[PDB]
């Protein structure tokens, strides 16, 4: 991480701050409220007029 | 709404119409899950304050790792160590568990000497790259956490009666740098930022 | 030698930067002048260009 | 430098300059018993361009930064009114050319 | 107003001369460092995405000379903390005697009564001071629980920008203070050019006297005086500064 926090292959002595490199995401959750209902779709676009 | 980070329950309180706030600046911190109704809270999937300390890359490889004003107590919950790598959860506990006034030093063990300051560290603390291995019977060299040496203490017997006057002197020879200039450039108007076109 | 040398090492650490950020996309399809050029029409590369 | 300066020399250096001070730096102190004047004749004969510094059962003149003992002369010393004043006057003859 | 104005009656021929002096005590405040920063490449302009990660690797690579000025940034600050209090590094201990003429000097000394070897000034002056930033330790632990309203510390360290702590703890400039003063209470001036070398308080006024051109026989001859001035000079510097609060 120290190395590529600077971008060299080669770091001297001292200290450095690193960048973030150590944690990735790797789940994804998806919350939705309770609703199970469809829309009048085919009573707007399939309406008799307009 | 979609966005990283770490969920965690809170305590915040929320309008009934409420369904999200955000931080001291545009950042939406604190989310309310809608199948549950209940407050959550999103921190950061990112502590910056990792310091590490290397004696350079053609000297060794260890390092040592300073996470900035924690104690050695929250470290894996600070840097989720339960997501990292084995060698990173290496870096999170072990036996040099040294706590210092700018956050823990895991990584590098501390001894009671008071050498003089080769790497800073934070306050007060210093840390170096030292052939121990022949004095820590068969260990390697290694990177050590000491305090600093304030020079060396001296006494001097005021008594309020006694002069004291030198009878040699010593002439000295001191050199003193100085930079009194510096290269002068000059840059051309369209040959950079355009090239020939 | 200490700090003489150091100011000069500034110096063209800065003129070396100042070649190595040419390469920078700032936002254009490719940070070639040439590239954008060739591949784009004077209407739509100028854009990119700017 | 560190030390009472007594000159310098310039070099000439890649963008910059590098001097050379020469200094005292004074050194082999001995410390011995000392006092701010010696009442002499009811007179406090206080010190010119010195101190005042006592070996074994003597007293001297010396220069502040190295160590020259002198007699006690009448144009060593200075007098300022009597010594009551002087706290830890210590007495003593004060000896005089003319004599 | 341009001040009070004033006549000297020049007249010629005309000696004005001093008869009594007033040893006076001035006190003169410098700054010798700042708060050094240091702030991450993607906490700040990208917060925590990946997208933004892509975009900004592909915008390009400003931050690896940001952070590298403000690290020497940094350097230079503990430098000049190094610099000013760092002049010489032997430290001499505060005499065991207390005798320095009629100067009584007991609050410039460190205070042993305290844990802390601050003295009385400097513990006056750190209180005066109201450092108001994240000085005091603000552990991730306060940011992460125990969190009701959110705070400006708090979305600075999530934002990347960090607040590195100075070398030199107050404790160390606090020794190295105490060691200047002992160094110039009791060997006067020569530790500043070589060894401590012992001189008398009243000795060591009557080098300073021969300096400024007033001879000796002026301290000596009345001294009481000019002990009771220095204290009630320091008196007077404790009751305004921890009065005031403004200096
Ligand atoms: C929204 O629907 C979810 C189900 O999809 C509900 O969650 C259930 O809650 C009951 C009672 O606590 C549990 O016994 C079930 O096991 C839960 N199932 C799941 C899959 O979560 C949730 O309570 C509903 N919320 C609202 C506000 O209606
Ligand atoms: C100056 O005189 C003293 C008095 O005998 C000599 O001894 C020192 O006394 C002080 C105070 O008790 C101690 O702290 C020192 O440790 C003593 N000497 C040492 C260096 O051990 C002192 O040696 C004299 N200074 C000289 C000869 O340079
Ligand atoms: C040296 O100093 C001591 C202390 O002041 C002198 O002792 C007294 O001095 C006064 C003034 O001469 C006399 O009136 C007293 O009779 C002295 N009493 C003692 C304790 O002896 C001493 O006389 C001085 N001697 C010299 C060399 O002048
Ligand atoms: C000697 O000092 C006195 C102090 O009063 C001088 O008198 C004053 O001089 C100033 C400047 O000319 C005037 O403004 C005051 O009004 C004077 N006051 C008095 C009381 O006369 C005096 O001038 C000085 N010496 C001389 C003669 O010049
Ligand atoms: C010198 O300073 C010390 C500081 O402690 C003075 O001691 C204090 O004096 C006050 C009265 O002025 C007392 O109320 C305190 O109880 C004293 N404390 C101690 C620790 O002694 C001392 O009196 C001063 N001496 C002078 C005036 O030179
Ligand atoms: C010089 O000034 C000082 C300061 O006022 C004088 O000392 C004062 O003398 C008076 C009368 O004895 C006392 O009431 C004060 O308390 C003293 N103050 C101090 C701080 O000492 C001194 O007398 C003056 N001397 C001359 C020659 O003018
Ligand atoms: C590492 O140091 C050694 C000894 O100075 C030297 O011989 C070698 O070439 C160096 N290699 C690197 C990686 O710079
Ligand atoms: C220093 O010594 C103390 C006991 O005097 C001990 O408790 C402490 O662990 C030591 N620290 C080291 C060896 O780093
Ligand atoms: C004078 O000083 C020297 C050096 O310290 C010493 O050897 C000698 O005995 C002293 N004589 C006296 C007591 O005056
Ligand atoms: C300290 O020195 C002064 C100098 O005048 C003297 O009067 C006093 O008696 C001395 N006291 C001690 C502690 O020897
Ligand atoms: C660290 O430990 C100290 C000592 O118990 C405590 O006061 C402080 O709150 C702790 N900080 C964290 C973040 O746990």
């Amino acid at each position: 991480e120290t190395k590529c926090t600077l971008k060299s292959f080669t770091v001297e002595k001292g200290i450095y701050q690193t960048s973030n490199f150590r944690v990735q995401p790797t789940e994804s959750i998806v919350r939705f409220p309770n609703i199970t209902n469809l829309c009048p779709f085919g009573e707007v676009f399939n309406a008799t007029t307009f | 709404l979609t966005g990283t980070g770490v969920l965690t329950e809170s305590n915040k309180k929320f309008l009934p119409f409420q369904q999200f706030g955000r931080d001291i600046a545009d950042t939406t911190d604190a989310v309310r899950d809608p199948q549950t109704l209940e407050i959550l809270d999103i921190t950061p999937c990112s502590f910056g304050g990792v310091s590490v300390i290397t004696p350079g890359t053609n000297a060794s490889n260890q390092v040592a790792v300073l996470y900035q004003d924690v104690n050695c107590t929250e470290v894996p919950v600070a840097i989720h160590a339960n997501q990292l790598t084995p060698t990173w959860r290496v870096y999170s506990t072990g036996s040099n568990v040294f706590q210092t006034r700018a956050g823990c030093l895991i990584g590098a063990e501390h001894v009671n000497n008071s050498y003089e300051c080769d790497i800073p560290i934070g306050a007060g603390i210093c840390a170096s790259y030292q052939t121990q291995t022949n004095s820590r019977s068969v260990a390697s060299q290694s990177i050590i956490a000491y305090t600093m040496s304030l020079g060396a203490e001296n006494s001097v017997a005021y008594s309020n009666n006694s002069i004291a006057i030198p009878t040699n002197f010593t002439i000295s020879v001191t050199t003193e740098i100085l930079p009194v200039s510096m290269t002068k450039t000059s840059v051309d108007c369209t040959m950079y930022i355009c090239g020939d076109s | 030698l200490g700090k003489l040398q150091d100011v000069v090492n500034q110096n063209a650490q800065a003129l070396n930067t100042l070649v190595k950020q040419l390469s920078s996309n700032f936002g254009a399809i490719s940070s070639v002048l040439n590239d954008i050029l060739s591949r784009l029409d004077p209407p739509e590369a100028e854009v990119q260009i700017d | 430098g560190k030390g009472y300066h007594l000159m310098s020399f310039p070099q000439s250096a890649p963008h910059g300059v590098v001097f050379l001070h020469v200094t005292y730096v004074p050194a082999q102190e001995k410390n011995f018993t000392t006092a701010p004047a010696i009442c002499h004749d009811g007179k406090a004969h206080f010190p010119r361009e010195g101190v005042f510094v006592s070996n074994g059962t003597h007293w001297f003149v010396t220069q502040r930064n190295f160590y020259e003992p002198q007699i006690i002369t009448t144009d060593n010393t200075f007098v300022s009114g009597n010594c009551d004043v002087v706290i830890g006057i210590v007495n003593n003859t004060v000896y005089d050319p003319l004599q | 107003s341009l001040g009070a104005e004033n006549s000297v009656a020049y007249s010629n021929n005309s000696i004005a001369i001093p008869t009594n002096f007033t040893i006076s005590v001035t006190t003169e405040i410098l700054p010798v460092s700042m708060t050094k920063t240091s702030v991450d490449c993607t906490m700040y302009i990208c917060g925590d995405s990946t997208e933004c990660s892509n975009l900004l690797l592909q915008y390009g690579s400003f931050c690896t000379q940001l952070n590298r000025a403000l690290t020497g940034i940094a350097v230079e600050q503990d430098k000049n903390t190094q610099e000013v209090f760092a002049q010489v590094k032997q430290i001499y201990k505060t005499p065991q005697i207390k005798d320095f003429g009629g100067f009584n000097f007991s609050q410039i000394l460190p205070d042993p009564s305290k844990p802390s070897k601050r003295s009385f000034i400097e513990d006056l002056l750190f209180n005066k001071v109201t450092l108001a930033d994240a000085g005091f330790i603000k552990q991730y632990g306060d940011c992460l629980g125990d969190i009701a309203a959110r705070d400006l510390i708090c979305a600075q360290k999530f934002n990347g920008l960090t607040v590195l702590p100075p070398l030199l703890t107050d404790e160390m400039i606090a020794q190295y203070t105490s060691a200047l003063l002992a160094g110039t209470i009791t060997s006067g001036w020569t530790f500043g050019a070589g060894a401590a070398l012992q001189i008398p308080f009243a000795m060591q006024m009557a080098y300073r006297f021969n300096g400024i051109g007033v001879t000796q026989n002026v301290l000596y001859e009345n001294q009481k005086l000019i002990a009771n001035q220095f204290n009630s000079a320091i008196g007077k510097i404790q009751d305004s500064l921890s009065s005031t609060a403004s200096a």
